[PDB]
């Protein structure tokens, strides 16, 4: 847990027989940003998204351009047909 | 390092060696830290050996949660009040 | 005394030593090479390079190579240090020698150095046998910067057109690239750290240059090794950079650009108090 | 400053003005030509050479022409003027760039001078509209040598290879060589007086760029005149010869060769009583 | 940009320093001395290039010995590698400025190095602590030879005038020479 920078680390049921340790389940986060050092050890570690519907392609478009770039440019729809569109500069100011 | 007091030039000095910069200026009891995620727990530890500064600020947004903690701990410890990390830092108009 | 050496009666050791030229021939002979032979094989600019500084017959592909250097590092533009003063020099009345040499006196550290430096950081760090990622750090902790790593506008996402027109030839045509290979490698870490720590043009043909002489089979590794050290890839820049130069030289003798004299609102004086 | 210009609140003057390259751009230019157009158009050392130093897009012949001048001048043993100093300089612990200044120095006059002087020379009296016969009894009257004429061993009957294959080239590719033709018929009238009076390299360079700039079609008269004035010629052999020079450096360095010191003997001591 | 700057209102920072000479005033200025005061106080070659050099008002006999070094560099004749390509350059027709920078361009290492060398290695050596004994042996070891010793014909029976005229203006009028002494120590040892 430790040495690969978990934050979180669930293991329900952990089963023990006569014969040994078996880990029937495993619930689990990382602290992402510990990349730099983890990355020989995690290898190419994908982060799923919750469950729930998918992405529309112009959430997937805006996903890849703030992937490439220094900048954070983030985009969620909840109503495509809503009347009224937000384009608003900076996490806090979205947010209020 | 060439700079502006208003219109006029004045100088300030760069140092190679953080040891020698505590040495050269006794008066310091603020450590502004913009060094990268990657190098900014070890600098903030560094600072921490130099019991005249009293508040760092670290800049830096991205430093494992885990290195977090044992910035806070040893700051705790040695009474160094922590501004940040991921942060602007604050203002104290006229001051 | 003449006369004496003609009927070998007396000896005298030579003063000097050459390996390079025979201009006392029927024929001019560049490296055991007459000069017909060279035209006769289409050798080019490289090819008679390749007999001047290295005295061997190189492939098609490096003297190709080579002219290809030559060319990406002909000019870019009057701000850099050397055309500076070859401006300032031809500007202050001069002729085109001394014009030129003022401007190729400021190469070798600050300015044009990085070739050299690139070459021989790299070679030293892919021979000693550290992996990548353990060179990026040694650096960090001798507290190095790595040359030939950096851009000031070019990034990951908006890359060099010069690094991306000699990375490709180099791919086609070399045999082998290890060096290039590492590099390219160290550069994934650098780039995963800052977008603009891209390999730059001078990081290129210093590696590149090295796994040409090292990878083409004209050199033993000792001979591939001695000419990076006694500063061939320094004369690769000049020669290449003096094209540059005289451009510029002839261009302010065309625009008929008169003396010019520092403003002083740019200096900083700082004199003793009396 | 900085501020201010952006806002374009204030505007100052620049002190430089330049027109052969431009790095400023997403792309490097030279002459107007983005650096991948002159790889994708393979323009060639020689085609590189014509964008910074002329600002043309030369033929292909003219640029083959260029780099097969570079190549005849590259070098010519270590006993001229330029080499020595380079080899001497080389020799007392020097770097490449002063070993290669140290020798670049000496260019100019009696060495390397020539071409620049040749193509002068040939261009006045060709242009003047004397014929071969009254420029060559001119100059013997106002006492002076014809300048790209002669050779030590080289004569008539045995030619120099160096300008046979310049000569060559110019015939085949050339559209029109007058000053080419006019200096061979100046060598017809030279060695008829002595064997070795031939058209040299130095005479036979200078003529032939002279025709290219000419004849080409990518200069006014005015502009070939103005390059040939302003020295582009002495240029090409800085440029040739520079590779020869850093070779000796190269090599000096890689024979380990030790300090030089003149030989006492071979110096006259006539100083005052 | 020069009107703005006039009323002062942009600020824009210098990209170059200088601290050696003032063009500017109504006077020239060396270091802070002006120039009709250069000549007033009768400063001289050496008391000039004290204060370019060093911006410093050096004493009388600091200034008079560097004019008398100046005076014993000045020449050592025309073999010696520098002088040899000037004489080349002059003689293949080149201007002054040209002839005298292809032979000075040979100075630097294995010509005209010795006196930034000498001074460098028994400097190290003196403030090292080590003996004088102790430091030719160090260099033995070491594989190195000493920088400003040695003579092709110049001897301890035979010597050379120029470091006579020298030793002799710096022992009457150096008011210390504790390096110099350490080197005549090592010298004891070397002859
Ligand atoms: C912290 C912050 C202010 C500065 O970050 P930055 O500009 O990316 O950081 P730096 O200027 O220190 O450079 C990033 C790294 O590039 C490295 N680097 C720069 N040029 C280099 C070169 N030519 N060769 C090798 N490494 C190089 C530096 O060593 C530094 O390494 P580190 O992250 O291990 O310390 C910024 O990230 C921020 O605003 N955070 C929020
Ligand atoms: C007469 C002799 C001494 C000199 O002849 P030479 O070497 O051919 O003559 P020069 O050195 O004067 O050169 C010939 C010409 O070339 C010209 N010339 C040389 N270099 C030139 C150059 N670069 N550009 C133009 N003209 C040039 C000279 O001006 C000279 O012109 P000129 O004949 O109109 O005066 C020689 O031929 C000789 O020894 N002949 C032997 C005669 C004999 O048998 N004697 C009797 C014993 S029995
Ligand atoms: C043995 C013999 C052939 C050679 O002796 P030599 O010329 O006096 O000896 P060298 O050439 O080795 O020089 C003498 C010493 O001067 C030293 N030396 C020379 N130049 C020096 C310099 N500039 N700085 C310091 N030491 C120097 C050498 O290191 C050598 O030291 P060592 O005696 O501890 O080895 C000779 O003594 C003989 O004929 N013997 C009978
Ligand atoms: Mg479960």
């Amino acid at each position: 847990y430790e040495d690969l920078y978990f934050t979180y680390l669930e293991i329900n049921p952990l089963v023990v027989t006569k014969d040994g340790v078996y880990v029937l389940d495993l619930a689990a986060k990382v602290d992402a940003t510990a990349d730099y050092i983890c990355k020989v050890k995690w290898g190419d570690i994908e982060f799923p998204p919750p469950f729930g519907r998918e992405a529309y392609p112009e959430e997937a478009y805006i996903a890849d351009l703030d992937a490439k770039s220094g900048a954070s440019l983030k985009l969620t729809l909840l109503n495509p047909k809503g009347r009224i569109w937000t384009m608003v500069a900076g996490g806090g100011a979205s947010v209020v | 390092q060439k700079f502006y007091w208003g219109h006029k030039e004045i100088l300030i000095p760069v140092f190679k060696n953080m040891a020698d910069a505590m040495r050269k200026h006794p008066e310091v009891d603020v450590l502004i830290n913009f060094a990268s995620l990657r190098s900014a727990y070890d600098s903030t530890m560094e600072t921490m050996n130099y019991a005249q500064i009293r508040t760092i600020a670290i800049i830096a947004e991205g430093i494992p949660e885990a290195l977090t903690r044992k910035l806070i701990k040893k700051a705790d410890q040695k009474g160094v009040t922590i501004i940040g990390p991921a942060t602007v830092g604050g203002i104290k108009p006229g001051c | 005394y003449s006369w004496a050496r003609e009927l070998g009666l007396i000896r005298k050791p030579a003063s000097f030593m050459t390996s390079i030229c025979d201009e006392r021939g029927q024929e001019l002979i560049y490296a055991g090479m007459p000069i017909t032979e060279v035209f006769k094989e289409e050798m080019g600019i490289g090819g008679v390079l390749g007999l001047l500084w290295f005295q061997k017959r190189l492939p098609k592909y490096s003297c190709q190579f080579i002219e290809m250097c030559l060319m990406v590092t002909a000019d870019h533009g009057p701000a850099v240090s050397g055309a500076h003063n070859t401006i300032i020099c031809a500007r202050a009345g001069k002729d085109l020698v001394s014009s030129l040499t003022s401007g190729l006196l400021t190469i070798g550290d600050r300015f044009g150095g990085a070739l050299d430096a690139a070459a021989k950081m790299f070679s030293k760090a892919f021979d000693s046998g550290i992996i990548p990622m353990e060179f990026v750090n040694k650096m960090k902790k001798e507290g190095k910067l790595i040359m030939g790593i950096g851009h000031r506008v070019k990034s990951i996402n908006n890359p060099d057109m010069r690094v991306q027109i000699l990375k490709d030839y180099v791919r086609q045509h070399f045999p082998a690239t290890p060096l290039l290979d590492y590099a390219l490698e160290v550069e994934k870490i650098t780039t995963s750290k800052k977008p603009n720590l891209i390999l730059n043009v001078d990081g290129l043909i210093g590696v590149a240059f090295v796994d040409m002489l090292r990878n083409c089979g004209s050199f033993t590794r000792e001979e591939a090794d001695e000419y990076i050290d006694i500063g061939a890839l320094n004369g690769i820049f000049v020669l290449g950079r003096s094209m540059g130069f005289i451009g510029h030289y002839l261009d302010q003798k065309r625009l008929k650009q008169g003396l010019y004299r520092h403003p002083w609102d740019d200096i900083s004086y700082v004199l003793p108090e009396h």
